[PDB]
RNA sequence: UUUU
RNA sequence: UACCUUGAGGUGGUA
RNA sequence: UGGAGAGUUUGAUCCUGGCUCAGGGUGAACGCUGGCGGCGUGCCUAAGACAUGCAAGUCGUGCGGGCCGCGGGGUUUUACUCCGUGGUCAGCGGCGGACGGGUGAGUAACGCGUGGGUGACCUACCCGGAAGAGGGGGACAACCCGGGGAAACUCGGGCUAAUCCCCCAUGUGGACCCGCCCCUUGGGGUGUGUCCAAAGGGCUUUGCCCGCUUCCGGAUGGGCCCGCGUCCCAUCAGCUAGUUGGUGGGGUAAUGGCCCACCAAGGCGACGACGGGUAGCCGGUCUGAGAGGAUGGCCGGCCACAGGGGCACUGAGACACGGGCCCCACUCCUACGGGAGGCAGCAGUUAGGAAUCUUCCGCAAUGGGCGCAAGCCUGACGGAGCGACGCCGCUUGGAGGAAGAAGCCCUUCGGGGUGUAAACUCCUGAACCCGGGACGAAACCCCCGACGAGGGGACUGACGGUACCGGGGUAAUAGCGCCGGCCAACUCCGUGCCAGCAGCCGCGGUAAUACGGAGGGCGCGAGCGUUACCCGGAUUCACUGGGCGUAAAGGGCGUGUAGGCGGCCUGGGGCGUCCCAUGUGAAAGACCACGGCUCAACCGUGGGGGAGCGUGGGAUACGCUCAGGCUAGACG
């Protein structure tokens, strides 16, 4: 099963994520299918969460269940909205 | 740490005045002035010609102990220089003219740059605003290097800022002296600086 | 130590004594319809066919075979059987051989 | 795209199956020099068609055995055993180059 | 004869 | 171990 | 945007040529020394042996019970018994336990790398689409009864539930045989025959949720196969019987000597078979002007292993590190019959060693398993601890201060040196103290809305009272190596071929800039030296880039096999070669730019390059091949 999860990627106390889909048996930070975004939980910068609703809603459509967190921060970047 | 002790000493093995206390190092007493033989129970012996080696050596202490900076970092910073585009040389020099304790130096905050670099280290400083300790830190260009208010009322200080009214200073810096702030306006060009250092040798001592 | 997953364990051993019984029909029976197209019985070594083919897809239907392991058998079987009735024999039941 | 080699057959002694001589060709990692390298497929013949001294292509396909993995795409010239020949006295001179000496 |  | 003799030694001499 | 050389063979010279030094690097270790912080990093040797705790479970919304408890019923009361409910223990059943974590033993190999094949295949959970779930029967644990054993644990008898097992049915559909059609390896369609489905549960109870069955497809993961590439020794040259191929069969998801029976006599090798040695491979790392050399620790990918060897069971998946069986070695328990074990998981012990840490905090964050959910589990992880092991940042003070203290050192006894150095004056004020005090955390969930979109609300941090901010405030660690040349820095005294130094050349036999000390000097600075190891310099294995008369080096000569090399003209092909396009070349790293932490180290984002190989198209001078021709080579 195929996901959209949060990568660790920044640094003791400088923690920087990748938004990014992979097999839900991976190590967190390893091999990934796609990176489909990234995300900065301490907002030091002005751009602390880019998605790609694009390709986000091309891994839904095909299984890709993604975290909570993900789903979260998914949901903030406009992916699921409709109106 | 950074060298701390006899430095009118080194002035004497360089043969040449190096400023490392501002003032005094105008009197009549830089020991430069009236007694140039290098230190120690051999000085004025007659000097042996000198091995091109021992030319780049103390060509490269002479820059070197001018901004006070250990080898450690003076040689990082022309690797840095080196790998930069543009002529090295040049590129070296501006990025030691860039660290904030020799910019707090040009602007005069300071006597010397020992004594700018402890007015760094010791908070009386700031840039764009928000106070720099770090007498490494770099300045890029259109940064305010200033004085911190809480500080502006101390008589080193005012000694300091007040000897600059009316002096002139370098064309890539500007002052303000009643705002006791300034600017670092652009890079040093290599013609702006007129250091007794032959900075090409530098080079050379590095590339052995 | 105890380490409850030693009821796996138990567990396979159930299974394992289920799926055993299961092919051991499905071999019986097969070899038993081989054995009679060999002879030219056709009208039961077909009827045995048939047995065989349904207790082989059924042990397909959980995991005692399952996949095209099942196939392989009824195919390997309807092969062997419609082959050795090569000998006179005529599909009678057809209960299986689509003639 | 399963791969296509060429090659003189140099063997008919198996059923079903030629031993195909395929040379290759190409420059040295550190001397530049083309040099010339080569080796023996052995494809699959179905209908035993080809014989030796047959240039034929080889094509890349299904295990049909164990050191067996090629068969006879087609027939590119027919007879010529000047190759074949060239093979075969390569093989002969190994002939005693052991403890004695093979044969010139 | 040893060493310079 | 010391002096002879060496520049200083080896051997050798004188206790 | 990139390339330095020097010392040493001689009385002297040129050359040859080896040795040696300057540079860079390291999971280091050792000596003298040692203040703070951030980020990294830390058994390289015994894949040696391990005490102890923790490291994989979860689900009452699949099921029936035991034990401890409360409440309400059927009576006039009792016995007996019915319902509801709390705690608890497992059991049956399910999903997970094949991931995550560890190690490098083995392996020179389709193991890895790169590019391809699969008409020869599989894929639980996830997503899309189609269809469906009617009826009946059954057993084993739990529990109950009895027996065996020291123990582990075990044998028998009986009762019983289910999303447990089975039979019949329905056949969307699918599987198999035969035929036909299209395709072309086993791909797709179609006809007859045969065979094959299902499970229930929860409710905000007529609907919705969780779930079940069959089929088609998606997505992800994977098996198998292939071209090319992958260390040393030829003082290893011949190797091979399932060995090479064939027919049939077994086996698997699937091809295949994978295995078997039968037949054939093959297969491999100097383009290095076979044997021996060594070794996980890679992205990359270090070095280098480059080509190249060396390397493969941290991190990421793949492989392999789990005390040594073998084996299969269960499963979508294992031949299964914390599952099973057997043999072996060792340890433990033993009523001597028989049993229990497996840290190359976190931490820790011991042994080996020059040498490598805490039996720590937390599940708050990211991630994972199970659950509708609450939530549980998670030594994965996020943090802290220890070690200058590395990198980066910071301090031990700043300005003034005598033609110059004392002491020590030298002395042409005038003086020279350490030295503005100290003393001392003034200034700032690391530590330390007081107060405040964080981002990392907004989801899941609940409410409104249709459990959707969307909006509203609540809970939650180990690190941490830490970072950071404000206030107050003390002049407050320096050491190590070297000073004959290479190589930057010189004098006195001691010693007397001694004691000693020493990287190479060399230095010491009474004037030693070379020994030990001292004054002084050079270098670097919380380090500095040493030892080991890799690249460099070394065009000193020379592809870039060397040589062989006398320096090391032409084979004693010929004949000749393989192989390497090939005169002039034309044409065909287009293999080499060259060109365009396209696919591939993961991330990290490296480079460039900008950005976050006061800087930097560290990190984030974006950009650019890229050999090799696949595909399609093109060129034809040279090489190649085929065909024709020539006469200058060759032969007659
Ligand atoms: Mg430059
Ligand atoms: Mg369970
Ligand atoms: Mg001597
Ligand atoms: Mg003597
Ligand atoms: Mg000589
Ligand atoms: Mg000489
Ligand atoms: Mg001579
Ligand atoms: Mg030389
Ligand atoms: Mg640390
Ligand atoms: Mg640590
Ligand atoms: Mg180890
Ligand atoms: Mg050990
Ligand atoms: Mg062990
Ligand atoms: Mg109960
Ligand atoms: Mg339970
Ligand atoms: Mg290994
Ligand atoms: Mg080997
Ligand atoms: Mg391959
Ligand atoms: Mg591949
Ligand atoms: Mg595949
Ligand atoms: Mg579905
Ligand atoms: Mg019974
Ligand atoms: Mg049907
Ligand atoms: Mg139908
Ligand atoms: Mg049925
Ligand atoms: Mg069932
Ligand atoms: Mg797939
Ligand atoms: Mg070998
Ligand atoms: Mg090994
Ligand atoms: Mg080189
Ligand atoms: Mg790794
Ligand atoms: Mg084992
Ligand atoms: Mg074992
Ligand atoms: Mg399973
Ligand atoms: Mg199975
Ligand atoms: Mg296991
Ligand atoms: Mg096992
Ligand atoms: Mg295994
Ligand atoms: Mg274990
Ligand atoms: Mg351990
Ligand atoms: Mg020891
Ligand atoms: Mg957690
Ligand atoms: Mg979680
Ligand atoms: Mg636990
Ligand atoms: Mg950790
Ligand atoms: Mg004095
Ligand atoms: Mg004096
Ligand atoms: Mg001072
Ligand atoms: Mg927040
Ligand atoms: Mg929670
Ligand atoms: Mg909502
Ligand atoms: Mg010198
Ligand atoms: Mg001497
Ligand atoms: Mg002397
Ligand atoms: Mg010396
Ligand atoms: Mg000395
Ligand atoms: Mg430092
Ligand atoms: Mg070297
Ligand atoms: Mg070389
Ligand atoms: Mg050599
Ligand atoms: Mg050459
Ligand atoms: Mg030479
Ligand atoms: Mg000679
Ligand atoms: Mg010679
Ligand atoms: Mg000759
Ligand atoms: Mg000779
Ligand atoms: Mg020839
Ligand atoms: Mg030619
Ligand atoms: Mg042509
Ligand atoms: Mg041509
Ligand atoms: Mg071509
Ligand atoms: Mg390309
Ligand atoms: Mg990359
Ligand atoms: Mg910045
Ligand atoms: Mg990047
Ligand atoms: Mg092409
Ligand atoms: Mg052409
Ligand atoms: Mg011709
Ligand atoms: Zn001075």
């Amino acid at each position: 099963m195929v996901k959209i999860r949060l990568a660790r990627f920044g640094s003791k106390h400088n923690p920087h994520y990748r938004i990014v889909v992979t097999d839900a048996r991976r190590k967190r930070d390893g091999k990934y299918i796609e990176k489909i975004g990234y995300y900065d939980p301490r907002k030091t910068t002005p751009d602390w969460l880019k998605v790609d609703v694009e390709r986000a809603r091309y891994w839904l459509s095909v299984g890709a269940q993604p975290t909570d967190t993900a789903r979260r921060l998914l949901r903030q970047a406009g992916v699921f909205r409709q109106e | 740490g950074r060298y701390i002790g006899p430095v009118c000493r080194l002035c004497r093995r360089e043969g040449v005045k190096l400023y490392l206390k501002g003032e005094r190092c105008y009197s009549p007493k830089c020991a430069m002035e009236r007694r140039p033989y290098p230190p120690g129970q051999h000085g004025q012996k007659r000097a042996r010609r000198p091995s091109d080696y021992a030319v780049r050596l103390r060509e490269k202490q002479k820059l070197r102990r001018i901004y006070g900076i250990s080898e450690r970092q003076f040689r990082n910073l022309f690797e840095e220089a080196s790998k930069k585009k543009g002529v090295t040389g040049s590129v070296f020099l501006g990025l030691l003219e860039s660290r904030l304790d020799n910019v707090v130096y040009r602007l005069g905050f300071a006597v010397s740059r020992r004594q700018a670099r402890q007015l760094v280290r010791h908070g009386h400083i700031t840039v764009n605003g928000r106070r720099v300790d770090l007498p490494s830190y770099r300045v890029r260009p259109g940064d305010e290097i200033a004085v911190a208010e809480k500080s502006r009322n101390l008589e080193l200080i005012r000694q300091n800022l007040e000897a600059m009214k009316g002096r002139k200073v370098g064309p890539w810096l500007s002052l303000d002296v009643e705002g006791m702030k300034g600017k670092f306006l652009r890079l040093p060009d290599r013609e702006d600086l007129a250091l007794p250092v032959n900075e090409q040798l530098v080079i050379e001592f590095y590339s052995r | 130590r105890n380490l409850s997953a030693l009821k796996r364990h138990r567990q396979s051993l159930k299974r394992r004594l289920r799926n055993k019984a299961k092919k051991s029909a499905i071999k019986t029976l097969s070899k038993k319809a081989i054995q009679l197209a060999q002879e030219g019985k056709a009208e039961e070594a077909l009827k045995i066919m048939r047995k065989a083919e349904s207790l082989i897809d059924k042990a397909a239907k959980g995991s005692t075979l399952h996949k095209n392991a099942a196939a392989r058998r009824k195919s390997r079987l309807m092969r062997k059987v419609r082959q050795l009735l090569e000998a006179a024999g005529a599909p009678l039941i057809g209960g299986g051989l689509s003639a | 795209p399963k791969k296509v080699l060429t090659g003189v057959v140099v063997s008919d002694k198996m059923q079903k199956t030629v031993t195909v001589l395929v040379e290759r060709q190409f420059p040295h990692p550190l001397y530049g020099k083309v040099i010339k390298r080569s080796k023996k497929y052995l494809a699959h013949d179905p209908e035993e068609k080809y014989k030796l001294g047959d240039v034929v292509e080889i094509i890349e396909s299904r295990p049909i055995s164990k050191r067996k993995r090629f068969r006879v795409l087609r027939l590119v010239e027919s007879g010529r055993m000047d190759l074949v020949e060239k093979y075969l006295i390569r093989r002969q001179n190994y002939q005693s180059l052991s403890k004695r000496g093979g044969k010139a």
